[PDB]
């Protein structure tokens, strides 16, 4: 076995963690369970702590700093490592009590529950001329030494190591998803039946989804154009909430579908970062610092689950879209597009 | 960075 | 200015059902990012291990992985016929990524003899205009040998070229083809060529000369 | 699932050839198409990389500014583009597919096309006949062989009867000479019975200069 570490920028603590990625299972999050090495030559305040941060950073538009950053705290948790409090005592995890075998008593140990309806690490995506730190939903653990909760940090006396809490794909596939929609025109009892459906439920980052279209026109009316996309959901709730619908791939078939003939056709799309590095914003998995990260993955929530979850939380849906051809007694002013929807869920298969 |  | 891996062994011999362990250490620490190949002569590399420790799908289970420090280690528990070809390590966490030199797995055999023939040029080559003799060895074990050519009592140097075929999978055995390449004047003059080969085997070294 | 390799040949030194690696069973954007060098008994080298997901090129600081990798991804083929050859490339290259999420070695690999980079032009073989004499004879068991000289590329085949005697025969590896054309070397183990009351031949075929062969042994 392996342990990540990192030193603060006197070398006085170091944190010990047995992982980065701690898998949240909708029904229990993976424990952040680790040790902090203090060595008493530095050891003058004589009380370390341990706290485990959710925040949202951001940017704020009115200010033209270029890089500025803020954060704000949506779940944050304390554990006092040092001293021992006599109301405190909890029993050491395989992980832990092989740590301080190899350090010794100068590693104190610290463990936090990450409870359920929390978001997961998600950042959005920074333009070219973002200098800052990574913007959106992230995890990081901070240890430092204070005489109490009230003194202000030195940032030479603390370590931050960023964690991320991520999910993996379903083992049990979901149902086909599947939709159908009927338009009926004024001009006569004749129905415009467009029907729709993915190949799977599930799709793994970077694999391509198969659209079967079946269009049945018995109108008046000719289908000019058939557009597919892929489209990227993302609800963000912190102060008030906010929303945004962002095609992440696309296609636009000239496929004509006369008056009274019915058409079926399968289209193939494959969603990938290159093609989507301009749109500013959109979601991506959570960045230990800088790196490329795939598309955010599909974020699954509780049946019964508690809603207005903070942080950001993002789905996916295929729409199928018919221009039409309008015009007629009414002209152009009435819209006569059909368009259907199919969600489907987006992440990775989880690793053995 | 990482130690067994 | 790069990493570079060094795999430990040169050529590594045991027998079926040997329990052998390749070395490799990088340059630099290179956390767990390393993997190991397997090539077959005339054949593409196949992965063996991955990230150090994790073994590969369908690969048997004989074979493990082990880091330290720099220092990851290939072990197999018992030694098949399947598992006779030369080993690669692999280091994948910066770029760009890099190989080992390789290691010569073989199967084990009693110390044979080679059975050293030599062979005159044809008629066909010498009206061409180029003169090429032939000393052929055949079964033996191990592939080391020292073949000296000797033509008119005395070493000569500078122009024999040597060839070793691969392990037999049947009986296990190699072979070499050392040819000394001369023009056609060369072959008529001072005409008392031959060839002296030393093996282990051999508890002399045996010439076989050729005249006419 | 399978990755086919083309567009190998032999060219002068300065001038481009091109390659091309066919996938099957692997989705181009959950994967990630790599390209390795090998000279005979000279070890693997990475030469360049092609992420099409992210849409990055990655190229060994030896082949920066000469080559370059490309993929149509509708097509599902990766392509390398090689300019200004040089000797030291001559090479068995293979395409290499790698898992994009994530990385955890070269899983897959195809069998690679010979890329050979010299002056020299192609020829044909010369094929004389190494005749079994007296010394040959040992045993009970006597030896027949079949010397190749003169040819240039690499890739030549040779068999005895046309595939049909394969017992005791040992194809040994070819080796360059100091001129520069290649030179190989084919013997076979037939009993001394049988050698005189049944004819034995070695059919070899060169297929860059197309050149079938059908020399007789006889004993000298």
């Amino acid at each position: 076995t392996r342990v990540f570490k990192k030193a603060s920028p006197n070398g006085k603590l170091t944190v010990y963690l047995g992982k980065r990625d701690f898998v949240d299972h909708i029904d229990l999050v993976d424990p952040v369970d680790g040790v902090v090495l203090v060595d008493p030559e530095y050891l003058k305040e004589r009380r370390v702590y341990v706290t485990l941060t959710c925040a949202f950073r951001y940017g704020r538009e009115d200010l033209d700093v270029l890089g500025l950053t803020f954060r704000k705290d949506l779940f944050v948790a304390n554990v006092q490592s040092f001293p021992p409090a006599p109301e405190d005592k909890k029993p050491l995890t395989r992980l832990q009590e092989r740590l301080i075998k190899k350090l010794g008593e100068h590693a104190y140990p610290f463990t936090f529950e990450i409870p359920p309806n929390l978001p997961c690490s998600v950042t959005l995506q920074p333009g070219p001329e973002d200098t800052g730190k990574a913007c959106g939903v992230d995890y990081e653990v901070k240890a430092f030494l204070a005489e109490n909760l009230e003194e202000k940090i030195h940032k030479r006396n603390s370590v931050r190591l960023v964690i991320r809490k991520v999910q993996y794909a379903p083992e049990r596939p979901g149902p086909q998803p599947t939709a159908e929609t009927t338009r009926q025109f004024l001009m006569s009892d004749k129905p415009l039946h467009l029907e729709a459906s993915l190949d799977k439920e599930i799709y793994y980052h970077g694999e391509p989804i198969s659209v079967n279209v079946h269009v049945t026109n018995n109108t008046n009316k000719t289908v000019k154009k058939i557009k597919i996309s892929v489209r990227q959901y993302a609800d963000i709730v912190l102060f008030n909430t906010a929303q945004y619908k962002v095609p992440v791939a696309m296609e636009e078939a000239d496929d004509t579908v006369a008056p009274s003939s019915t058409f079926s056709k399968v289209y193939t799309l494959t969603p990938f970062l290159a093609n989507n590095r301009e749109k500013r914003g959109l979601a991506l998995d959570g960045k230990l610092k800088h790196e490329d990260t795939n598309l955010a993955s599909s974020t699954l929530l509780r049946e019964g689950a508690n809603r207005e979850i903070l942080g950001i939380i993002v789905s996916y849906k295929v729409k199928v879209k018919l221009v039409v051809s309008r015009g007629g007694l009414l002209g152009d002013l009435a819209s006569s597009d059909v368009a259907v929807e199919l969600p489907f869920t987006l992440m990775h298969p989880k690793p053995k | 960075a990482s130690s067994v | 200015s790069d990493i570079q891996m060094t795999q430990s062994p040169s050529s590594l011999s045991a027998s079926v059902g040997d329990r052998v362990t390749i070395t490799c250490r990088a340059s630099q620490s290179v956390s767990s990012a390393v993997a190991w190949y397997q090539q077959k002569p005339g054949k593409a590399p196949k992965l063996l291990i991955y990230s150090a420790s994790s073994l590969y799908s369908g690969v048997p289970s004989r074979f493990s992985g082990s880091r330290s420090g720099t220092d990851f280690t290939l072990t197999i528990s018992s030694l098949q016929p399947e598992d006779f070809a030369t080993y690669y390590c692999q280091q994948y966490k910066y770029v760009p990524v890099t190989f080992g030199q390789g290691t010569k797995v073989e199967i084990k055999r009693t110390v044979a003899a080679p059975s050293v023939f030599i062979f005159p040029p044809s008629d066909s080559q010498l009206k061409s205009g180029t003169a090429s003799v032939v000393c052929l060895l055949n079964n033996f074990y191990p592939r080391e040998a020292k073949v000296q050519w000797k033509v008119d009592n005395a070493l000569q140097s500078g122009n024999s070229q040597e060839s070793v075929t691969e392990q037999d999978s049947k009986d296990s055995t190699y072979s070499l083809s050392s040819t000394l390449t001369l023009s056609k004047a060369d072959y008529e003059k001072h005409k008392v060529y031959a060839c002296e080969v030393t093996h282990q085997g051999l508890s002399s070294p045996v010439t076989k000369s050729f005249n006419r | 699932v399978q990755l086919v390799e083309s567009g190998g040949g032999l060219v002068q030194p300065g001038g481009s050839l091109r390659l091309s690696c066919a996938a099957s069973g692997f989705n181009v954007y959950s994967s990630s198409i790599h390209w390795v060098r090998q000279a005979p008994g000279k070890g693997l080298e990475w030469v360049a990389s092609i992420s099409s997901y992210y849409g990055y090129t990655y190229y060994a600081d030896s082949v920066k500014g000469r080559f370059t990798i490309s993929a149509d991804t509708s097509k599902n083929t990766a392509y390398l583009q090689m300019n200004s050859l040089r000797a030291e490339d001559t090479a068995v290259y293979y395409c290499a597919r790698s898992r994009q999420f994530w990385y955890s070695g070269l899983d897959y690999w195809g069998q690679g096309t010979l890329v050979t980079v010299s002056s020299a032009s192609t020829k044909g073989p010369s094929v004389f006949p190494l005749a079994p004499s007296s010394k040959s004879t040992s045993g009970g068991t006597a030896a027949l062989g079949c010397l190749v000289k003169d040819y240039f590329p690499e890739p030549v085949t040779v068999s005895w009867n046309s595939g049909a005697l394969t017992s005791g025969v040992h194809t040994f590896p070819a080796v360059l000479q100091s001129s520069g054309l290649y030179s190989l070397s084919s013997v076979v183990t037939v009993p001394s019975s049988s050698l005189g009351t049944q004819t034995y031949i070695c059919n070899v075929n060169h297929k860059p200069s197309n050149t079938k062969v059908d020399k007789k042994v006889e004993p000298k």
